[PDB]
RNA sequence: GUCCCACCCAUACCCCGCCCUCAGGGUAGAAACGAUGCCCUGAGGAGUAGGCGGCCGUGGAGGUCAGUGACGAAGCCUAGG
RNA sequence: AGACUAAUCGAACCAUCUAGUAGCUGGUUACCGCCGAAGUUUCCCUCAGGAUAGCAGUGUCGACCUUCAGUUUUAUGAGGU
RNA sequence: CCGGGACCGAGGACCGCGCUCUGCAAGGAUGCUGGCGUAAUGGUCACCAGCGACCCGUCUUGAAACACGGACCAAGGAGUCAAGGUUUUGCGCGAGUGUUUGGGUGUAAAACCCGCACGCGUAAUGAAAGUGAACGUAGGUGAGAGCUUCGGCGCAUCAUCGA
RNA sequence: AGAGACCGAUAGCGCACAAGUAGAGUGAUCGAAAGAUGAAAAGCACUUUGAAAAGAGGGUUAAAUAGCACGUGAAAUUGUUGAAAGGGAAGCGCUUGUGACCAGACUUGCGCCCGGCGGAUCAUCCGGUGUUCUCACCGGUGCACUCCGCCGGGCUCAGGCCA
């Protein structure tokens, strides 16, 4: 079952906004941090340096949170949870939790196939 | 008096034990809630008149609330099981909803939920086996 | 560039109550409806006063309402979006018909003993949905102990913050001219 | 509750909101009310005029009990009789009896007179009384005695 | 050891609050929304004979 | 040194799409609504010291998911999504 | 010779008062959004510092009062570059 | 009035203003056709290529500085608490308000009940002995939201003359 | 003796261990580091190389990826294997290219006509029960150009990527 009709999806960016000077020191995780120095280059927006995350980078409100197929992710844990998607076949998609036994995993996929709900993390 | 459907919604508009909130939308796990959304229009346990549909062993089972016996839950639910035909069930449900003014706005939703349950009660079709493309073509060789 | 003096200038008045009273929220919904679909300015003015804070809604008393019940007003409806209290000095209470937010125990008793009626704001909207034959009243806004200290200074005749009152506290110099100067 | 307080929003900004040039040192200006007459005079003269100096005579071993005499106005006098008896008098069904109010029991000593009074005779028993208060209670039809 | 552990509240508000709770204890929609299993019980304010 | 044609490019000006902030409206004899929602219209977006608002994580406590787990919980590695 | 008194002497070593005071150096930990300065007046055994006024933020209230204006016109005064 | 080229296609039943008026270029793109249905479009990583790019933190009018600290990694690491004030927000009662120093009781450091005193407020001013708040429907004048039988009555607050 | 919205081996007393111990000073005094195999030692018999330490086979155990340097075993730092670049630094931003690797989506759905198969049972009426009092459920009758499920053939519409 394909998803509903929707406008095309535009991303506006794909890089990840790395942190300044994280390629030179090993004690610096790559999560972005605001440079608050007196005479910092990135804070002053010189030419030819890393960019900074603004609010003009946000995505369209009609196509926000949709994976490239058209659905929105929904985390499930048991068989009673996949039953909440009875009325949403063309908008949401299930995702099996990482701490579920293997027997529960196969049980859920059977019920989902009946309901016509797309499952992403389905073991081959 | 000091109690009413509107007041109950004010107390439970923020948190209740039937609510399931996470990113990308919120849902509700009620028996008397069609479409399983969280809204005043669909919250069955607050309105004075609601509908609910549950899959039976062969058909559907439709349940409604009796506005007079509200303070006695043992007998406050009108239940009927439809197990004859899809079209006849559709007609009975729609007439039960929008003929005497009992929530004439849930007509379209009640019919659609019945369609889903009957649609799922069919025997499934087998999936066609997957293909492998470039990655496993080398490995298969 | 555009060369403006102000930009992204917010408003200055409340647009919703900051309280979380469930019954108060119902009033706001009702009067939102009324003010949107009527033309009587009484409805709009009542709406705004439902948002105000306890220091912007001072209490009124039976004496103050009794003052405005003269000179041909003995049959209008008084409306007070505030509390309404009793006055131990008014010896004889006239016949009234009041619509207030909440009364005190003795205030309600004395009104209904003279032979009047006490309403609430929902009943008021049900009886007079346009405010006909009503008069709005307020309480004294500048009657707080904390307002007598505002704008203290020389030649202002205001009240100082002192830990006690008596001879030894802030009397010696600058008040009397016999020790230095005066203010 | 410390989970919502402005110190949690300062994490990440050097100087914690106290300024780069003036660095929030220990005690610049002196401890307490130091410099009252020297460098804090501008404050102590815009506010608190009267702080310095001496005035009045002194009084050794003051006993506050010698000076106990709370007062009561004349318009609140009728609020000293219970409500049911009060309404009978003001409505006018007795016509032949007068109440004898004793201020001392209810915890008052002097009866000042500020408001008006209805034309019903009463009898007041006080320790002190004012000139204006005496006139009003007398023209109503009653009298005031001294009891000590 | 001298931080403020206990707190003090007005007796009037205590009685107001406990009275409100009793009133909400007689509204079946609230019983369900809080998590109870009362879909059988005959009447929502129960009163046993007291002989039992 | 003076005059005359064409041409080249800024985060500036014009038109269009999208994000946010602010402002102004409509929505119950309710076939009704996370009314804190939805729909229509217009303008604006630089910033140290500093102020305010909204959200995301950690260790514990009360309530609830009749939550997950020796058919494998927590933790750790991973130019795989 | 201010020399020596356990590698210590222009006043030994050990514990406590003691986390002794500092107008002086150094540091002060996640994200986004909106607004956005001063080095100037007066006083202080004041001159590397404070109080006071100014510049700034937030919360509002009175009306939507129709008033206002780092500007021009017309009429009429003062000045000693 | 006729050609030639480039970029874009937001919205999602009718409702409107119109015209050349069996219809339309009028409140936002439709019609016909071809190849392929997988690594082909697309994404991540490594490297070469064109242009751009001085080391962070800090004091300072001025820092990449021939100004100071920093060889590297893991864990620890800095506006808190109490008493007393003040303004603002939410709540209860209201001329009153506050049970918990203490007593009764208890499923026991919890919860529930009780009252005499006491604190703050209801009255100020003088160094003090002392005295102690209505001529008027609780005043007159100019403005004031709102109401109104259309004449007027006028809350809060501002200015002013009085008691 | 009883408890906690306390700390959890750089924390909590200096001490969870033969801790006021080892150690330093002539002396008054100063004063640490250090927890965890496995359920049970069942703590590796025997052969073989070596002077020995030990290695290789072979054993015990659910596991020796638990072997007394013993739960889990990260980073700085090092070795082997595989890939790539290098004319007085390297790293980095915008945009293509080559090579390696890879997630999606499509593989049909609805409707109509004809033929075949199988079934209980469509409209209508009668009795009972419930309910929103006019809308439904159960039992009986209804028996093939009615209804339902499947198969075969034909037809309309829609559906992926680049142009």
């Amino acid at each position: 079952v394909a998803a509903k009709k929707h406008v095309p999806i535009v991303k506006k960016r794909t890089k990840r906004f790395m942190r300044h000077q994280s390629d030179r020191f090993k004690c610096l995780d790559s999560a972005w941090r605001k440079p608050k120095g007196i005479d910092n280059r990135v804070r002053r927006r010189f030419k030819g340096n890393l960019a900074m995350p603004s609010i003009g980078y946000g995505s369209n409100k009609k196509t926000k949170h949709m994976m490239p197929s058209g659905h929105k992710a929904f985390l499930v844990h048991n068989v009673k949870d996949v039953e909440l998607l009875l009325m949403h076949n063309r908008t949401y998609a299930a995702e099996i939790a990482h701490n579920v036994s293997s027997r529960k995993r196969i049980d859920i996929i059977t019920r989902a196939k009946q309901l016509g709900v797309k499952v992403t993390n389905a073991k081959a | 008096s000091n109690v009413s459907a509107d007041l109950i919604w004010e107390v439970s508009r923020n948190y209740n034990s039937f609510l399931v909130k996470q990113r990308t939308g919120t849902f509700s796990r009620d028996a008397l809630n069609l479409t399983n959304q969280h809204s005043r229009k669909h919250a069955g346990f607050v309105n004075d008149k609601a509908l609910g549909i549950v899959p039976a062993e062969k058909g559907v089972k439709v349940i409604a609330k009796k506005v007079k016996a509200a303070n006695k839950p043992a007998s406050s639910l009108y239940t009927v099981t439809y197990k004859s035909t899809a079209r006849k069930a559709y007609k009975a449900i729609a007439s039960q909803a929008a003929k005497h003014g009992y929530r004439a706005d849930l007509r379209q939703a009640a019919v659609a939920r019945a369609s889903a349950i009957l649609r799922s009660q069919r025997p499934v079709k087998p999936e066609p086996p997957k293909k492998l493309r470039g990655a496993a073509a080398r490995r298969a060789a | 560039g555009i060369d403006l003096r102000w930009k992204h200038v917010r408003s200055s008045h409340r647009k919703a109550p900051k309280s979380d009273n469930v019954y108060l929220k119902l009033l706001v919904k009702l009067y939102r409806f009324l003010a949107r679909r009527t033309e009587a300015p009484f409805n709009k003015v009542v709406l705004r006063r439902l948002f105000m804070s306890r220091i912007n809604r001072p209490p009124v008393s039976l004496s103050r309402i009794a003052r405005n019940l003269k000179n041909g007003n003995e049959k209008k409806t008084v409306v007070v979006v505030a509390t309404v209290t009793d006055d131990n000095r008014l010896l004889q209470v006239p016949k009234m018909e009041v619509a207030a937010l909440r009364f005190t125990a003795k205030a309600r008793a004395r009104i209904e003993a003279a032979g009047g009626r006490t309403l609430t704001l929902d009943q008021l909207a049900l009886e007079k949905p346009t405010g006909a034959n009503t008069l709005l009243l307020r309480g004294p806004k500048n009657a707080r102990e904390a307002v007598k200290h505002f704008g203290f200074g020389p030649h202002k005749h205001k009240k100082p913050y002192v830990r006690s009152k008596g001879r030894k506290f802030e009397r010696a110099r600058g008040r009397r001219r016999s020790r230095g100067f005066k203010v | 509750p410390t989970r919502f307080s402005k110190t949690r929003k300062h994490r990440g900004h050097v100087s914690a909101g106290k300024g780069r040039v003036g660095k929030h040192r220990k005690h610049p200006g002196g401890r307490g009310m130091a410099g009252g007459q020297h460098h804090h005079r501008t404050n102590l003269d815009k506010y608190h005029p009267g702080y310095f100096g001496k005035v009045g005579m002194r009084h050794f071993h003051l006993l506050r009990n010698h000076y106990w005499r709370p007062s009561i106005n004349i318009d609140k006098l009728w609020s000293l009789v219970p409500s049911d008896v009060r309404e009978q008098y003001l409505s006018g069904q007795k016509k032949d009896t007068a109440p004898v109010i004793d201020l001392l029991s209810h915890g008052y000593a002097k009866l000042l007179g500020k408001g008006r009074l209805p034309e019903i005779p009463v009898v007041v028993r006080a320790r002190y009384v004012s000139a204006e208060a005496e006139r009003k209670v007398k023209e109503a039809g009653g009298v005031v005695e001294l009891v000590a | 050891i001298w931080r403020k552990w206990h707190v003090k509240i007005n007796q009037g508000q205590k009685r107001f609050a406990t009275a409100s709770a009793l009133a909400a204890s007689a509204v079946a929609p609230l019983l369900m929304a809080r998590g109870h299993q009362v879909s059988t019980v005959p009447e929502v304010p129960l009163v046993v004979d007291s002989a039992a």
